[PDB]
């Protein structure tokens, strides 16, 4: 009985995205460690472990048993505030709450922005290489 | 464990 | 922002349920005064003034601009936890509001069952009554 | 204020 977008705050709703995850008892980054670190299992067809922070957004693939999902987070997206959170869900302040909510909207926007941005630099790549080539004859 | 590129 | 079961809980939302009302400066059931109590105005063509509290669903109408709502609440709905809710919103937990928006689903169910059990009584008023007047033919 | 009825 909580809105779904909120849903991925609680470790319980993360560790139920881990479905055919493959590291499982005897590995250091299990469901759990993985999703008291952040992270929710986005696979696909081409990359079958890829995990993502439901917070900051980065995007983890390799994962090797031995791997520590939340030293690998701080190795690559060390600013994520959600590894600053200490305190539990229900022991955060609603004012606190929304303080997190607020900064993980700025985060999936500032995503969002960045591909849109490499996006385009690819795009303007191809046009001017495209006129290039056709000055080149004359 | 590295990041998407 | 928050998802619309939850915004009830939000005393500016309860406010600007109050377009219509027509109790304002200088009366002491003002929208403020009355979302602060913990209503939302829940008008009809018959009821204008129908106000309901968002947490234990008490209704009240007849409101008059010396009516302080907080004291008309406590008259007709003793019992309503957010009456005792001191701290803002913000400063509750996540605990402290999942407990108190459970309460409110219950209240809620209570309220149906109590609508049920009213619409029940009636219909079989009318039922004896249609048989009352049968058996006298 | 009063209880609807
Ligand atoms: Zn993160
Ligand atoms: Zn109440």
């Amino acid at each position: 009985t909580l809105p779904p977008a909120w849903q991925p705050f609680l470790k319980d709703h993360r560790i139920s995205t881990f479905k055919n995850w493959p590291f499982l008892e005897g590995c250091a980054c299990t469901p759990e460690r993985m999703a008291e670190a952040g992270f929710i299992h986005c696979p696909t067809e081409n990359e079958p472990d890829l995990a993502q922070c439901f917070f900051c957004f980065a995007e983890l693939e390799g994962w090797e048993p031995d791997d520590d999902p939340i030293e690998e987070h701080k190795k690559h997206s060390s600013g994520c505030a959600f590894l600053s959170v200490k305190k539990q869900f229900e022991e955060l302040t609603l004012g606190e709450f929304l303080k997190l909510d607020r900064e993980r909207a700025k985060n999936k926007i500032a995503k969002e922005t960045n591909n849109k941005k490499k996006e385009f630099e690819e795009t303007a790549k191809k046009v001017r290489r495209a006129i290039e080539q056709l000055a080149a004859m004359d | 464990a590295r990041t998407k590129q």
